[PDB]
């Protein structure tokens, strides 16, 4: 099989800049290469066929070049909606094979998260478990720290985080931190606090609530 | 328009078989080949095989013995069946159609079927409200959401107000808990003044367990 | 590395 090597694994650019994706083949494949865009939760979308041929309904900012072993997908001026992974495909040799993909990330201005905290529902407490949720909304860059405290006791290892993929419209991220405890411990304490550290804040932001 | 719609996502026991149906429209199977491609953590995009206009099949070398593709032209259906799945066969499976009948430039894709190979049982989620409050309001914007807890396998879909609410929606990637069940939250920010006037409902759908829940979310 | 939850490289 042809090995297709895409480089680099991650590209990071700002809107309006040109960007180029590289695809190298293990032996010559003429111009038999196609390029695909994959967005979050999406199926691959055909951008360019046969190295440089345009595809109906694909924006003009996409173009391709190359022949032999070395190929390039270009975006002449990057838009926020181009945040995706990109894959090349050869079909000069059976079977058709795909490269491992390059991730496109967008830079933007620093944006501080908005922080919200949600106590567990009475509904959930009926089941014997309490989930306390801390939401950090629309921030940049991705790195942030969430620290839980129950009655001044620092919590560790009893929470999980999830981060959305980069927003296609404003390039920010969102983060959820869920602190999980039993109904019994929850009823045993009063003050529930999520302290958030981020580059866009001039000091840690604490959102808290007293049970009841 | 041209469309490829795949059967719902499902769990497959180890050593057991995977069956997916691809129902097409916008073109006739007697004129185009339908291909099958998957996407795994281990091997990325991987072409599995094809059934041509005339019914001939090709299978990528590693699958010549455990793969079978068939079709019903009159019903516009293509059937994929793979045998003896190990856990590294966990992946997204797609059916695809090319631009020209003989070619491999995949211009049309199915939505993809997330396939989980695991011995565990299906379990539907519980849906708990993430109630808006003053602790979740800022600048006349309130945040609110739904906690979709303790389900297996992935995925669940979540929408808001039956699709009419999409702006300001963030539905988080599922995380695997220690219990081996997944969990996620879906949040939305809205004007706080609309909380007394508008209804907010998260539509949670977990197909593998046939669980559909509409959860109304109110200030407490 | 491809992640089945987001369908994105992680």
């Amino acid at each position: 099989d042809i090995l297709l090597t895409q480089s680099p694994v991650i590209l990071s650019v700002s809107p309006g800049e040109r960007v180029s994706f590289s695809c190298r083949a293990s032996q010559s494949i003429g111009t038999n290469i196609h390029w695909y865009q994959q967005r979050t939760n999406g199926s691959p979308r055909l951008l360019i066929k046969y190295a440089s041929e345009s595809i109906s309904g694909i924006p003009s900012r996409f173009s391709g070049s190359g022949s032999g072993t070395d190929f390039t997908l270009s975006i002449n001026s990057v838009e926020s909606e181009d945040i995706a992974d990109y894959y090349c495909q050869q079909n000069n040799n059976w079977p058709t094979t795909f490269g491992a993909g390059t991730k496109l990330e967008l830079k933007r201005t620093v944006a501080a998260p908005s922080v919200f905290i949600f106590p567990p529902s009475d509904e959930q407490l009926k089941s014997g478990t309490a989930s306390v949720v801390c939401l950090l909304n629309n921030f940049y860059p991705r790195e942030a720290k969430v620290q839980w405290k129950v009655d001044n006791a620092l919590q560790s290892g009893n929470s999980q985080e999830s981060v959305t993929e980069q927003d296609s419209k404003d390039s920010t991220y969102s983060l959820s931190s869920t602190l999980t405890l039993s109904k019994a411990d929850y009823e045993k304490h009063k003050v529930y606090a999520c302290e958030v550290t981020h580059q866009g804040l001039s000091s840690p932001v604490t959102k808290s609530f007293n049970r009841g | 328009q041209v469309q490829l719609k795949q059967s719902g996502p499902g769990l497959v026991q180890p050593s057991q078989s995977l069956s997916i149906t691809c129902t097409v429209s916008g073109f006739s199977l007697t004129n185009y080949g339908v291909h099958w491609v998957r996407q795994s953590p281990g091997k990325g995009l991987e072409w599995l095989g094809v059934i041509w206009s005339g019914g001939n099949t090709d299978y990528n070398t590693p699958f010549t013995s455990r793969l079978s593709i068939n079709k019903d032209n009159s019903k516009s259906q293509v059937f994929f069946k793979m045998n003896s799945l190990q856990s590294n066969d966990t992946a997204i499976y797609y059916c695809a159609r090319a631009l020209t009948y003989y070619d491999y430039e995949f211009a049309y894709w199915g939505q993809g079927t997330l396939v989980t190979v695991s011995a565990a049982s299906t379990k539907g989620p519980s849906v708990f409200p993430l109630a808006p409050s003053s602790k979740s309001t800022s600048g006349g914007t309130a945040a609110l959401g739904c906690l979709v807890k303790d389900y297996f396998p992935e995925p669940v879909t979540v929408s808001w107000n039956s699709g009419a609410l999409t702006s300001g929606v963030h539905t988080f990637p599922a995380v695997l808990q220690s219990s081996g069940l997944y969990s996620l939250s879906s949040v939305v920010t809205v004007p706080s003044s609309s909380l007394g006037t508008q209804t907010y409902i998260c539509n949670v759908n977990h197909k593998p367990s046939n669980t559909k829940v509409d959860k109304r979310v109110e200030p407490k | 590395q491809f992640d089945l939850s987001t369908r994105r490289l992680k």
